[PDB]
């Protein structure tokens, strides 16, 4: 033995993930004949727990009717779905929005109805998002839009308020030069800059200040105004495939689900 | 021409923790060795970290009674801060220790008279007791204790912690957490005891230990 | 962006006088490649290091630092001291900790005579997270982000014994070098003289 | 016939130390692993007992003079009882352990400057500093400090002891022991420092723990 | 970064260098994240890149231009009227774009001299002809209908044909000036 | 460089190499530069070679 101990009772780790693939195929009567030997069972050991159940004659369903796996993370998330929205009313007024994983958050401060849900459904996430934006309203507005990491500094956020920060420090992290009447869209990598691994969905204290955040996304506009015209911005965060998730956890109730 | 030989004078010499490099060096005197007996005074293997780290120490107990209704919090003990305590064995390796990395290894222990029925469950929550449901608790590595088949589980749950290692003098939050709601009612007749008796055991798993500190 | 680093560059300044306890605390060093404390007034210029402005252009910084504690004695000075690295973050009471206490961790001891003059102290990468962010950007403290890996008293760890013809100190250079160092997350900071 | 397995019920489960016998068995949980990082968040060794107590610790420091006359017992020190402090690293070896056995590493350090004259002398003693001469201190395992040739010194010593192991709780008496006495008078010049530094490094070699106590 | 710079009249010619000199201080030379790196080092030879930004009023049509060192140029950091002529603009090389149609430059900047490489930190006569290299200057047109301000801003990039020399010691915390 | 200190002295000198100016670059930082480091414990003569740095 490695540790020099002994296990008598059969009881190990438990709920390890993927154990089927959800679209429906074949892998002739499933069951019938041979009594029901998966009916009943000690679901207090986990070894009799992971017996096929059966408890009627059936046979095989079939075939499924879309190749498009519908149960996968990579092809179900990959639809957008809302996270902020927030207009400009002066001259030069700098926002910020943060990408706050807390369950604390309640919408529209933090996460809203998919992404409070969906990002509460697991304890680690390590990866980075994508974002897809849609500029409405008033048009020949020439922004700037930029990602903060954590631990350096940046405005306040959810604050619409007058930039205090100076443009070598936002030249020199990373943006984007845009007017709203060339493209009107954008669809942006989320990049994962943090000297701590992963993060989380649901803690406690200054654990969930710090290790439930990851990036924060912050916008100053110019030009905006002439002729009274409200501009309003909308987020919206998407999926990519080089995120992994980690620990399923017990999903929220009715409540928290809040939607907007 | 025949030389006299000389003492050195620059080396490396020192711990690997614990180093001093000297400008006049010495040769260290040894006599004697390490004298095996044929007649040991006891019979016991010698002690180390791998019998010290993995031995299962009673971190919580409590008494389960029948007046506790359904899905009611017996106990909320917290894993790894109960392990990191004076009374237990493991002290001697954590105190002069700062940054860990550990599994944990649960192990339950109550005890029914079969007049008794109801039923318990110990779940291994990392993070938080948050909006998640009560009733779909049994995705966590969990243990269900039940009156008709057995009355001794033990879990095995891995390291889950956003960060490398644990903090013992200033944690971020608490990597494990274990809780205890009433499953079922513990319902019994006439003259049948009302209760029954409850342990935890805890114990660590595949340690290990870095960043010495002098003080406590 | 290697040319910079590894070699060697002037941090900091601390001298060792003779009329000091055996365990007295002479200066800590913030073990990071963020710290410097020496100006100049012709020209009026803040010294940095030229380590400092490399990792001063990112959030994160890893790499295993070499200090390098170049004593000026003559060859009749004698002594030792104590170079102990206590790690961590920037922020603990290890003014508090003993020397006896302070033999509990790793450390090196070093004879001020002999035929050489400067130690090559390589600290390990010890903490809690894999880098460590710029908190020097930011202007608040919060418990997860910070800006050392450990802190590193230089004790008196032996009385300096020299006759009265030679000086009665003796001061030490604090070189700042590294190796395998990496660093990401660019940005625009300029590091400001940590004024011990 | 086809039989449905069940549940174990009899084995014997538990540490090599710490072991209890169930009537009734339960599988352990067990998900996960120990997952390897290709990135360590620290550059060190994991820690181990072959770290903790092969480190020197300073046990003793002294100041020599020149007023202390021929012989004159400077310091009068004990090993093994300094080595079991607190303040050290071995403490959380020695606290939870009861009978010991090991081997003494003493290394000491001194610092002349060389227009000093004199000499020191320490010595491994073991028993007493009974009537046994003081210019027949050769005999034991000792050292020999000198202010023309060397200033660091290190001793090897083994177990000098009549029982079998060491209590540390209720010792019978002292196992190792060291004395200074001045082995040549400190005499310098006008304006040369009157004094020496002194420090007295120890650490245990092959070390051996047995019985186990609960108590402090 | 390296500028910016806004229009108020018509036919209005601008004129910015790119001086690597260290005695230059923002926003009349090189700004905050240039200024440090670009005086990490003594010799400097290659090419660059210059991303600009049109910003406010619309349908203008400028030209901006070149011109290497030797030849002439109007006055830098003056915002007046083009005293050169159209074929001295055209035969040297520029480009045409309003404002409308694709509102972004992203410029390669020649390496036109008879020296060799170009220096970070000079004193004398040397400082004002061997750190300098090139220069960027603009004149626009149809500048402007009902009144509204054009700015425009210069960050300056890199490319892959240029090299390093002499690596130098830092500048202070003093001088890394940030606009 | 030659310099000749009696070993009761202790201090250090430094010789740098600087073309171009003595600017706004730091005093601490001067290790960068093909220099030379003078010690009042170890030796007293040493020599440094530099090649030619000029714009043209």
């Amino acid at each position: 033995d490695d540790s020099g101990g002994f296990s008598t009772t059969v009881s190990t780790e438990q709920n390890v993930p993927d154990p089927q693939v959800g679209i429906t195929t074949m892998r002739m009567d499933v069951s019938g004949v041979q009594a029901p030997v998966g009916a009943i069972t000690t679901i207090e050991d986990p070894v009799l727990a992971k017996k096929v159940p059966e408890t009627f004659p059936e046979l095989k369903p079939g075939e499924s009717r879309h190749t498009s796996d519908h149960m996968s993370i990579y092809k179900f998330m990959g639809r957008s779905h809302f996270l902020c929205t927030f207009t400009f009313n002066s001259n030069n007024k700098e926002y910020t929005f943060p990408i706050t994983l807390s369950s604390t958050s309640n919408p529209p401060h933090g996460l809203p109805s998919t992404l409070r849900w969906f990002f509460n459904l697991f304890q680690l996430y390590r990866g980075p998002l994508d974002l897809t934006i849609i500029i409405t309203g008033a048009t020949d507005v020439d922004g700037m839009a930029w990602f903060t990491p954590v631990g350096l500094a940046v405005d306040t956020p959810w604050v619409e308020k007058e930039s205090a920060l100076q443009i070598d420090y936002k030249t020199a992290l990373g943006a984007v030069r845009f007017n709203t009447r060339r493209t009107g869209n954008i669809q942006i990598r989320l990049p994962w800059y943090s000297y701590l691994y992963a993060v989380s969905g649901a803690l406690d204290g200054l654990g969930d200040k710090t290790d439930s955040t990851f990036g924060l996304v912050s916008i100053q506009i110019a030009n905006y105004n002439h002729s009274d015209e409200y501009l309003s911005f909308s987020c919206y965060l998407s999926v990519t495939e080089q995120s992994e998730f980690y620990f399923p956890r017990a999903p929220l109730n009715s409540n928290a689900m809040l939607s907007t | 021409e025949q030389m006299i030989q000389s003492v050195d004078r620059t080396a490396v010499t020192g711990a690997s923790y614990f180093t001093s490099v000297d400008q006049s060096s010495v040769h260290t005197a040894e006599v004697g060795s390490h004298q095996i007996e044929p007649l040991k005074t006891s019979v016991d293997k010698p002690g180390s970290k791998k019998t010290q780290g993995e031995k299962f120490f009673l971190i919580h107990s409590a008494r389960w009674l029948t007046t506790h209704a359904l899905f009611h919090e017996v106990a909320k003990l917290d894993v790894v801060k109960l392990l990191y305590n004076e009374q237990f064995a493991v002290q001697g390796l954590l105190r002069y220790h700062t940054y860990a990395r550990f599994g944990i290894e649960i192990q339950v222990q109550i005890n029914p008279t079969p007049f008794q029925q109801g039923g318990l469950i110990c779940a291994m929550v990392p993070g938080d007791q948050s909006y998640g449901s009560i009733a779909s608790l049994t995705v966590y590595p969990h243990g269900l204790l039940n009156c008709n088949i057995n009355n001794v589980v033990r879990i095995k749950v891995p390291f889950i912690y956003t960060r490398g290692a644990y903090h013992f003098k200033d944690p971020q939050y608490p990597v494990w957490e274990l809780t205890i709601r009433v499953w079922s009612e513990l319902n019994i007749g006439t003259g049948t005891s009302a209760y029954t008796s409850l342990n935890v055991l805890a114990r660590f798993t595949d340690l290990e230990l870095h960043g010495l500190t002098p003080l406590s | 962006f290697t040319t910079w680093t590894s070699i060697p560059t002037l941090a900091a300044q601390f001298p060792f006088n003779a009329s000091d306890s055996v365990g007295q605390q002479i200066k800590v060093i913030p073990v990071d490649p963020y710290f410097f404390q020496m100006t100049n007034t012709n020209p009026d210029q803040k010294c940095i290091t030229a380590l400092a402005s490399i990792c001063q252009m990112f959030c994160f910084w890893r790499g295993d630092l070499v200090f390098d504690f170049q004593v000026f004695p003559t060859k009749y000075h004698s002594g030792r001291l104590l170079f102990c690295f206590v790690p961590g973050n920037e922020l603990i009471d290890v003014t508090g900790i003993t020397l006896k206490q302070a033999t509990t961790a790793p450390c090196a001891v070093m004879d001020i005579a002999g035929v050489q003059s400067t130690l090559r102290f390589r600290v390990p990468w010890i903490s809690d997270t894999p880098y460590r962010v710029n908190r020097y950007t930011k202007e608040a403290h919060q418990k997860g982000e910070y800006t050392a890996i450990g802190k590193l008293i230089v004790y008196c760890y032996n009385r300096l014994t020299s006759p009265s013809n030679v000086a009665h100190h003796v001061r030490v250079n604090v070189y700042l070098s590294a190796i395998n160092l990496e660093c990401f997350a660019p940005l625009y900071h300029a590091m400001d003289v940590t004024t011990q």
